[PDB]
DNA sequence: CCCTGTCTGGCGTCCTCTCACCTATGATCATGACG
DNA sequence: CGTCATGATCATATTATTACGCCAGACAGGG
């Protein structure tokens, strides 16, 4: 079955793979993150409650006072979104917090407080998010963009190759906390182990192991095994486990049990280890040279002298053995220090250590942190407990503790946010294991190590920084005042909190201005994974590897939609199905392929769970049950594609559209384009402009409805029902009774957004697309937006294209367009410019906006009214007067030189106290009248719905067929009816009606207050006049058009109609492209799009022929059914036998300008299907029509390719780039011309052009190019007199900026001069 | 500079000089009223560090800032590097009598001429038109001539066709790589708003027509017209200076 | 300003309670070795007049 | 990747093949970005080191120039004599091998007719005057530069050649990239250079030098093959002989450095004391 | 090398318009070094004719009248 | 004094176009209202 | 008439780090 707007124009759909998971709501990152941020969240985390429970309770400097936390609450905003964008306020909500003050007594902090006080306090204004997913900061709609950064936890990197120039790789182990001090363990080419804290000075690593109160005996107990030597009657025998001897060449003949095992000069084989462990050999015999370099573990003391025999971690010599042998020790514990197995890294590290106990280690750490000051044991304890071991200054998140347990092979993924002793010891153990040769290092670009922050987490962090500044103020006013007399709003002030959150949302590196000229550009700017910003890398520094697609971007981050230029691969765009995990990583759906059958359950995999399993590719053929029809199937195991068996697979992809993003899944035939041209096509499809009447794509991907409905430019119905009143302003839906609340009678009113300014100076319009009396369903479009049509997404328009060289006018990439295109007004885009004029406050008095103006006459002032402001509707030229303004000297606002327009909307804002003039009172009466009429129509329309409910209830149960309309309509309650649900319902509707009456009274009073009041404004401004010009820019030689595949081009000549190549029917082609761009720039998808567009228009022409002849619905039903079946096993399977002879005529009314065809991305329409659809129309099979010429009237040889391509106009127009300057203004500090176009400036004759004129022999051209034309002021006035008198001659002089160089060098101690 | 809001976001130099004069006046007052023995030392350290912030900020240990993270600009940051007087103001300058627009093809040109709009040719060539007006006697002063060419009356297009005729312009593509990147043409007036540029010539600019933009300059003096005709004309440079290969290869 | 505390208290970690002091007079890692002479000399200073900035 | 892309753009590409194509494409785009970033700075440093050198005289008056020979990597001759000695003033006047007969005088610009007359007589090495061996104080004379490139005649007195030179080198920096025996092909006489050779017992010619360079002199004088010959290599031929095509004339071992001798006699050990100077390591699984 | 060959000149304006300006101006400050405009880029700085094309004939005239 | 490692200074394309942003917080003084 | 509270206007610089990389030349560490 189909929805009623899907019976208007049902898009033909090729495609073979039956879908199982539809496209999710495309704005779920922004909305879900900010819903996670601001919501009443119990059990502590996440949200604002995490900040308010981690920075509170503020306890004082031993004054026994404490400011603890209760709850919070956000009130309603004073301004809704529309008034906020008009006036210019933030769209914020006040953050009320309930704080409590308690004050303890003397001698008992575990005793009773004498007095508490709990109260409401005001702090900050956090800006809310609109339903589109955007913020309104100062009247300009802004987006905060998700950041891709390093995941907190341990990270074992390897500084490969480059250091020490000898190939010896290093290994470092960066512990990355979420908030606190970093910690980098590393090696050096002497194989010592060095710690460092926050990239500061370097210490040997075991100095922190003493700082955790470990003795050296315990350190060697941890980081090494033991070797036991027993002195038993002969040559100091040894306990030997032969696994340590795997490949070691002994120094003697190892024999045991009267049997020679190992010979001198040979090594111990593995089978000799098997012999020694099979015979269970324990004690072997060593020479005196064997313990010549063995390292003792613990301290041995002589019992008689009370001295030290040998210190810990010391090699043993002959005299040390002679001392400890005669003291009474039979057991000797040493360490195993092999070449391959276990290096003595800990032992060499302890030999570099000068420290000896806990205190000296804490002193040295306190000295490397803060240099050159007296340490004290209390200060060293406090610093080292506040580096890693305190809840305040150090905090891994849950993400950090998960990565730190997972990368150390733990079990519990839950732990504390602070470190401990076992954590650092496990980091050093894993680092030594990586140095020993077992285990692997971790790459950086792997998406199991890249977390995604969003709006909620970054706003929480900035709010937390505001709170630690305010706890740095409250720890102030709390123990330095008189108690009890103050309340907790005199202490805490809202300036740092609001300053921090307002600086983050106002100007950050990630809170950026929304590129809004297209529904696609909105919905793909909100889905952006930027690597830049705070905590990430920078553009002009890094690098190589991060600008490259890793093998685990498959289905998380789009590989082909990224901006080319200085930041490729850093401004990644997130894919279609890609959600965000609980912790912040990326996850993507798959289908659990149990042992034979592809089960239709979806199952979200992260980036590290994907690697262990094995995933089938998306388009693998399966026969109606899930059984894979091949016995070799293409899969990918561990980041590496291969060919696997039938039933060793564990997952299949969901749909074939999931590698790409929503920018580059509206490209039909994407699998035929080379990836560079698909990148340029997706980026230019983002850069489109909305035309006047947007049409549709004939060749789409079916993804248009998700991008249109799941954005916020169309007016989606909330509750379905029957339309009651359509208008260009408003739309009224009457809600069906099986969707309807019992109370609040309810018929909905959609106030559309008519002609208003976007951010890119386009024209964001909404047009109603429903008829009257028409049913609508829940979840359905009512009003099309900009670049939409019937709920689809129509960016550009589809035109008749031919690929042929035509007389050179399409030489490199140019485009040649018939005048039939510009006559139909079909690229005529509508732009809106906002021109502001402020009435400031200066000396000699304030300014005047009135029209009594000097130096002007009738010809200027005829287009102004009697109070200076231009009319609404006056079509002005470039350089007239819009607002007349004179200062205590003409300073009237003028149209900037070049642009026409029609003044559509004038706003006047008045700072309160200033006298409103007659036009400001006219606008006040106008908006009073509009708001009065609008709220009165709200009351009338909802009262009409309420009375219709009363009529619907009184059909039964005491019905009065004639007596109902004899009495006035406001008394439909006291009629004959007992105590039932109906009199209860009439009482509830009377409650609703009296609520509407008193609500209408109070809301009209509040709206008169909002219109009548002034507005807070800039320091020293009287009134602001804003005027909206509405230019209509058509098309001309110089604009940029482009298709959807990377075929760019400046349109080069707008030919007449007659010159166009026509065919043997009569129709001229509209646009003549260039064929030579196809074999080099390998975008072969545009030719398949051209042929399938010609097939679509062939079906449309046959419908137009079968309908223009007034044929009955039977033949239309026949032909539309044949055009909708037409293919292989497909998904569509429609039938017109359930459309009932009236929808088929209206569906053919919508198909007569062409039949829309969906072609999904990697499961598209093959060549034979295009041929069979070109055979259904009577077009030629090869797609090529023979074409005549317009000039000569004789045939082009070798018939050419025509069809329809869907081409977009880009907003790089030519009357926005063109500029010229004879003599304008000059800069102030260096007397050179200004830069730019708005400032009337000159083009920079840069350095390489100076080199290119030195490279010729042009000497006078360069002399006037940098002395006369540019800098020397007396030289250029002499030049201007000489040019207007006909004498071409220059008096050179000196550049004045060289005198500026002399003054800047001379302002140092340097004495530069000019000799002779 | 005023920011038109009642306040002056000052330049960094006045901040630096203001810091030196504050610290110096406080040091004069502390040497006046006697320094507390081993005391007249911290203030001189502060003065030395403020002067070292003024002459070259950031060369001594951690630099200063006004707002917020960015270190502010001393004198050596005005002479050195990019954004300084050697590379931004003295070796490459901003230049009057110049303009820029988007290029296009127009293959009906001879290779020594390029299309150029009527609006650009009227705004680049203004004082030539003023001179021809008060030399032919169609405006008494300069102000009547300026208002005539602002209204664009029906006679100034004949003046403009009489000043373009044998007068070269310099076309320039924005990444000039080698010396064929600046060439000189003789303009032809075009109804429209783009620069029609001969196709063969676009082998030397490495310029396609997918939105490229080129800038035109005007040689004012007489010797510069002769140098843009004899040395830099588009017919003269047909061989590259890298080898003997022709640069007019048909593309 | 002159302070006297370095026996076994917070040598350099907690300036005061809050307020906003510039620093600890810098001049090296620790404060300049202040001997027992200037302190006694600054026990009764300001023996001039109002002086001031004219 | 060991499993290639068996699908072209006229047919489809499925998802993994298009993903691997994306690996290649984004690697290329990032190469072009950072490539331009280095290329512009290379042009800057070259036009700032040259910057000053102006053709300021008309004849320096020296003779010593560099020797232009065609480059020989060891295969086909890559850059011939006509494309190197095109338009540059000769250092010493070229005498054809009819010795004491002058072919060109010693100050003649070698334009295209003279280059064809060089190619006909098969001239070995036209010694020619270079800019680096000039004599002009504070500048470069006109004759040592050569033809005015981009024009036909000799260089004009004045054209700044440092700037056009630095632009001509740095301008193709956008196009550049960023990140057993001797087998003969042709036939001719055999030349050896810097060789110390001796006769083995087999009758061949063995070599006692690393600095040996083999050359193939053709029928008219020049050289079409050159081969660096290693130390102790064994030739199947000698000097001045004649070979045929496809004939490997030399063989050696790239793994072993041969310590071959000159005189024929017994071998004894001098200053070779066992245990210290030489050690006893018996090859276990072979025997020798 | 070309960056050291360009920083080691007898003309401090060329070596100042190239890389580090601080070291070049301090060395030329304490040495009392005296540029004489010596070629192309110093004359591009100071605003006069290049001694390459037509300005080469002008500079031969100017140097001959010295 | 003769290496050999560390440290801190230099440097990292051109041209153009668009947009926002460029305090707020605390203390003191004056005026008005209430007792 | 006096005192207290509230509102408006005017006045200055932490508030209490970590994701570039190479080359090069001087300064110093180890022997
Ligand atoms: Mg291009
Ligand atoms: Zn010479």
């Amino acid at each position: 079955v189909y929805s009623y707007t899907e019976k208007k124009r049902i898009r033909k759909d090729f495609g073979k793979r039956p879908q199982v998971l539809d496209v999710p709501y495309l704005l779920s990152i922004q909305l879900d993150s900010f819903q996670k941020f601001i919501e009443q969240d119990p059990e502590g985390q996440y949200g604002l409650e995490a900040a308010f429970r981690s920075v509170f309770p503020i306890q004082s400097y031993s004054g026994n006072s404490e400011l603890q936390y209760v709850s919070y609450r956000l009130g309603e905003p004073v301004f809704d979104v529309q008034e906020c964008q008009i006036r210019g306020v933030t769209y914020s909500a006040p953050l009320r917090v309930k704080l409590r003050l308690v004050i303890y007594e003397r001698e008992a902090p575990e005793g009773t407080v004498k007095d508490i006080k709990e109260q409401e306090v005001y702090m900050g204004e956090i800006p809310l998010m609109t339903d589109n997913g955007t913020f309104v900061i100062n009247g300009t709609e802004r987006v905060i963009v998700s950041q891709l950064h390093r995941s907190p936890g341990v990270f074992f990197d390897s500084d490969k190759g480059k250091t020490h120039s000898s190939g010896k790789v290093l290994y470092n182990a960066r512990i990355i906390p979420y908030r606190g001090s970093w910690l980098d363990f590393e090696f050096d080419p002497k194989d010592n182990l060095f710690v460092r804290i926050d990239r500061r000075r370097k210490l040997p690593a075991t100095i922190i192991l003493r700082a955790l109160n470990y003795t050296t005996e315990q350190i060697l107990d941890l980081f090494f095994e033991k070797v036991i030597f027993e002195i038993r009657d002969n040559k100091l025998q040894m306990e030997l486990v032969p696994e340590r001897l795997r490949g070691e060449t002994a120094s003697f003949d190892i024999e045991a049990n009267g049997k020679v095992y190992v010979e001198k000069g040979r090594r111990i084989t593995a089978r000799h280890i098997r012999q020694l462990e099979k015979d269970d050999v324990k004690l072997i015999e060593v020479p005196v040279e064997y313990i010549a370099g063995k390292v003792v573990a613990k301290d041995y003391i002589d019992e008689s002298t009370g001295e030290l025999i040998c210190a810990a971690n010391m090699e043993l010599s002959l005299d040390l053995l002679a001392k400890l042998s005669q003291s009474g020790h039979k057991r000797i514990e040493t360490l195993f220090t092999n070449d391959l197995d276990h290096g003595p890294y800990i032992s060499e590290t302890l030999r570099v250590d000068p420290t000896n106990d806990r205190l000296s280690a804490l002193v040295e750490i306190y000295r490397m942190m803060r240099p050159g000051e007296p340490p004290t044991r209390e200060a060293a304890e406090s610093l080292f407990e506040n580096l890693f071991f305190s809840e305040d200054r150090y905090d891994l998140s849950a993400v950090g503790r998960m990565k730190f347990n997972r990368s150390l092979l733990r079990e519990e993924i839950e732990g504390s946010g602070i470190l401990s002793k076992d954590d650092i010891i496990d980091v050093m153990k894993k680092l030594i294991d990586i140095r020993n040769g077992k285990g692997e290092v971790d790459d950086i670009d792997h998406l199991g190590n890249r977390r995604i922050r969003s709006v909620g987490e970054m706003a929480e962090n900035q709010f937390r920084v505001g709170l630690v500044r305010v706890e740095r103020a409250v720890k102030e006013r709390l123990s330095l005042g008189d108690l009890d007399t103050l309340m907790p709003q005199d202490m805490i002030n809202a300036k740092p909190i609001s300053a921090a959150v307002k600086e983050f949302f106002g100007s950050s590196q990630l809170s950026q201005f929304m590129d809004q000229n297209n529904p696609l550009s909105e919905i793909t700017h909100k889905r952006r994974i930027s690597a830049l910003g705070p905590g990430g890398l920078t553009r002009e520094r890094a690098g190589f590897e991060v600008r490259d697609v890793h093998p685990t971007h498959y289905g998380r981050v789009c590989p082909i939609e990224t901006p080319e230029g200085p930041n490729i691969g850093l401004i990644n765009s997130l894919s279609v199905y890609a959600q965000t995990n609980e912790y912040g990583f990326l996850e993507t759906p798959y289908r659990k392929v149990t042992d034979g059958v592809v089960t239709d359950e979806i199952h979200y995999l992260s980036a590290i769970e994907e690697g262990n399993y094995v995933i089938a590719q998306a388009n693998s053929n399966l026969d109606e049950e899930g059984h894979f029809v091949e016995d070799l199937v293409t899969c990918r195991s561990k980041g590496e594609s291969s060919l696997f068996s039938r039933d060793q697979v564990d997952y299949m992809d969901v749909s074939t559209q999931q590698v790409v993003s929503v920018g580059a899944s509206l490209i039909p035939f994407l699998e035929h384009d080379d990836a560079n041209r698909a990148l340029m096509g997706a980026n230019m499809q983002r850069q489109a402009v909305p035309t006047l009447r947007a049409d549709k794509p004939l060749v789409g991907t079916g993804m248009e409805r998700a991008v249109a409905v799941d954005s916020g430019v169309t007016a989606v119905a909330k509750r379905g029902g029957v339309v009651q009143y359509v208008d260009a302003s408003r739309i009224v839906i009457k809600v069906n009774e099986d969707e309807m609340y019992p109370g609040e009678a309810g018929i909905d009113i959609y106030n559309l957004t008519k002609y208003t300014r976007s951010n890119q100076n386009t024209c964001i319009n909404q047009m109603p697309c429903v008829s009257l009396g028409e049913p609508v369903e829940r979840g359905d479009v009512l009003a099309d937006g900009p670049s939409t049509d019937l709920g689809e997404l129509a960016l550009g328009q589809n035109m008749r294209v031919a690929f042929m060289p035509w007389n050179g006018y399409n030489f490199e990439d140019s485009i040649l367009v018939s005048e039939r295109v510009v006559q139909e007004d079909r690229f005529t885009t509508i732009h809106i410019q906002e021109l502001a004029c402020v009435s400031r406050d200066t000396k000699l008095g304030p300014e005047e906006i009135t029209a009594d103006i000097p130096n002007v006459g009738e010809a200027a002032l005829s287009k102004l009214d009697e109070s200076g402001i231009v009319y609404i509707g006056a079509e002005v030229t470039g350089g007239d007067i819009l607002v007349g303004k004179v200062t205590p000297k003409d300073s009237s606002l003028r149209v900037p030189n070049g642009v026409s327009g029609t003044v559509i909307d004038v706003q006047v804002f008045t700072r309160d106290g200033v006298e409103k003039d007659k036009r400001a009172l006219e606008i006040e009466e106008m908006q009073l009248k509009q708001a009065k009429k609008d709220l009165s129509e709200e009351l009338q329309i909802l009262e009409a719905g309420l009375f219709s409910r009363i009529r619907a209830v009184l059909v039964a149960g005491g019905v009065e067929a004639e007596k109902l309309d004899k009495l006035p309509r406001d008394r439909w309650l006291e009629l004959g009816l007992t105590d039932e649900e109906k009199q209860n319902q009439l009482e509830q509707l009377a409650e609703q009606y009296d609520e509407l009456k008193h609500e209408f009274e109070k809301k009209l009073e509040a709206k008169r207050r909002k219109i009548t009041q002034g507005d807070d404004l800039a320091p020293g401004v009287l009134k602001i006049v804003k005027v909206y010009l509405a230019v209509k820019r058509r098309i001309q030689p110089g604009d940029k058009m482009a298709g959807r595949h990377g075929n760019k081009g400046v349109i080069s000549k707008i030919n007449p109609i007659e010159d166009m190549p026509y065919d043997e029917n009569g129709t001229p082609v509209d646009i003549v492209l260039n064929p030579l761009g196809v074999p080099s720039r390998m975008n072969i998808g545009q030719i398949l799009e051209t042929h399938l567009g010609m097939a679509a228009k062939g079906i449309g022409d046959k419908i137009n022929a079968m309908l223009k002849q007034q044929q009955e619905v039977a033949k239309l039903r026949e032909f539309i059914q044949r055009a909708y079946d037409l293919g292989a096993d497909v998904r569509q399977k429609v039938d017109l036998s359930t459309f009932s002879d009236e929808e088929v005529m209206r569906l053919a009314e919508n198909l007569r300008k062409g039949m829309p065809i969906a072609t999904p991305v990697f499961d598209g329409a093959k060549e034979a299907e295009i041929k069979e659809l070109l055979k259904l129309g009577d077009l030629p099979t090869s797609g090529q029509i023979r074409l005549y010429d317009g000039r000569t009237g004789e045939q082009f040889e070798r018939p050419v390719t025509v069809g329809y391509m869907y081409m977009l106009k880009l907003n790089h127009l030519v009357d926005d780039k063109m500029h010229a300057r004879s003599t304008g203004s000059y800069s102030l500090v260096t007397q050179q011309p200004l830069g730019g176009k708005a400032q009337f400036g000159g083009q920079r004759f840069g350095e390489m052009e100076v080199w290119a004129l030195e490279a010729y022999g042009a000497a006078y051209t360069l002399q006037e190019m940098l002395t006369v034309k540019s800098d020397d002021v007396n030289g250029r006035t002499k030049m201007y007199k000489n040019i207007v008198d006909g004498n071409h001659q220059m008096e050179p002089g000196m550049p004045e900026s060289f005198n500026v160089l002399l003054k800047e060098i001379r302002s140092l101690g340097i004495n530069i001069e000019l000799e002779d | 500079v005023p920011l038109d809001g009642g306040r002056f976001a000052t330049s960094d130099l006045n901040d630096l000089y203001r810091r030196v004069i504050n610290r110096n006046n406080r040091l004069k007052r502390l040497l006046d009223l006697a320094a507390p023995d081993i005391i007249v030392r911290n203030e001189k350290r502060m003065l030395q560090e403020a002067v070292d912030a003024l002459l070259d900020n950031g060369r001594r240990g951690r630099a200063i800032t006004g707002s917020n993270k960015r270190p502010l600009k001393s004198l050596a940051d005005m002479i050195k590097g990019k954004q300084g007087r050697f590379r931004q103001n003295l070796l490459g300058k901003r230049v009057d009598y110049s303009g820029r627009s988007v290029i296009t093809v127009g293959p009906y040109l001879r290779l020594h001429q390029c299309g150029l709009p009527k609006k650009m040719a009227l705004e680049l060539f203004k004082p030539f038109i003023y001179g021809k007006l008060e030399l032919r006697g169609l405006a008494t002063t300069i102000k009547a001539a300026k208002k005539m060419v602002e209204r664009e009356e029906a006679v100034v297009w004949d003046i403009l066709d009489e000043v373009i005729r044998e007068h070269p312009v310099l076309l320039n593509r924005a990444p000039t790589l080698h010396r064929l990147g600046i060439q000189a043409f003789e303009p032809v007036l075009i109804e429209g708003k783009a620069i029609q540029l001969h196709p063969l010539v676009c082998a030397a600019y490495n310029a396609d027509f997918d939105g490229d933009q080129m800038a035109v300059h005007v040689p004012l003096t007489l010797e510069a017209q002769l140098e843009a005709r004899a040395l830099m004309m588009s017919t003269n440079n047909i061989l590259s200076p890298a080898n003997g290969e022709p640069i007019i290869v048909p593309s | 300003l002159f302070v006297e505390f370095d026996p076994e208290v917070i040598h350099t970690t907690t300036i005061n309670a809050t307020r906003g002091v510039s620093h600890f007079v810098r001049f090296g890692a620790s404060p300049a070795i202040v001997p027992s002479a200037v302190i006694h000399q600054l026990s009764v200073y300001k023996p001039k007049d109002i002086v001031d900035p004219a | 990747i060991e499993t290639p892309i068996t699908a072209n753009f006229r047919e489809g590409l499925n998802v993994l093949q298009y993903f691997i194509s994306t690996h290649g494409a984004r690697k290329g785009l990032a190469d072009t970005a950072l490539k331009t970033a280095n290329s512009g700075y290379l042009t800057r440093r070259l036009v700032d080191v040259a910057q000053d050198l102006v053709v300021t005289e008309d004849d320096c008056g020296t003779h010593e120039g560099i020797m232009m020979t065609p480059v020989i990597e060891g295969g086909d001759v890559k850059e011939p004599l006509r494309d190197r000695v095109l338009g540059r003033v000769t250092a010493e006047d070229v005498l054809k091998p009819g010795t004491a007969d002058i072919l060109v005088p010693r100050n003649t610009l070698l334009h295209e007719q003279w280059c064809d007359l060089l190619e006909e007589n098969s001239v070995d090495a036209v010694k020619v005057r270079s800019v680096v061996s000039c004599d002009t104080d504070f500048g470069v004379c006109a004759h040592c530069y050569g033809r005015d490139l981009a024009r036909g005649h000799i260089i004009n007195k004045g054209e700044a050649i440092g700037v056009i030179a630095a632009q001509s080198i740095g301008e193709p920096g956008t196009q550049l990239t960023m990140r057993s025996s001797i087998q003969v092909k042709n036939k001719g006489s055999i030349k050896l250079s810097n060789v110390k050779s001796v006769v083995n017992s087999s009758g061949k010619l063995v070599i006692t030098s690393r600095n040996t360079e083999l050359k193939l002199i053709d029928e008219f004088g020049r050289t079409k093959e050159s081969y660096k010959v290693p130390y102790g290599a064994v030739l199947a031929k000698g000097d001045g002989e004649q070979v045929a095509g496809g004939e490997t004339v030399a063989n050696w071992d790239p793994h072993t450095m041969p310590v071959i001798t000159e005189v024929s006699g017994f071998v004894r050990f001098t200053d070779m004391i066992d245990g210290q100077t030489i050690t006893r390591q018996t090859d276990e699984l072979t025997g020798l | 090398g070309i960056t050291k060959a360009s920083l080691a000149t007898e003309s401090f304006i060329s070596a100042a318009s190239f890389q580090e300006t601080t070291r070049v101006l301090t060395e030329a400050a304490v040495a009392g070094k005296r540029d004489e405009l010596r070629g192309l880029k110093e004359n591009v700085i100071v605003g006069r004719l290049i001694p390459a094309g037509t300005g080469y004939a002008y500079h031969q005239d100017r140097m001959r009248r010295r």
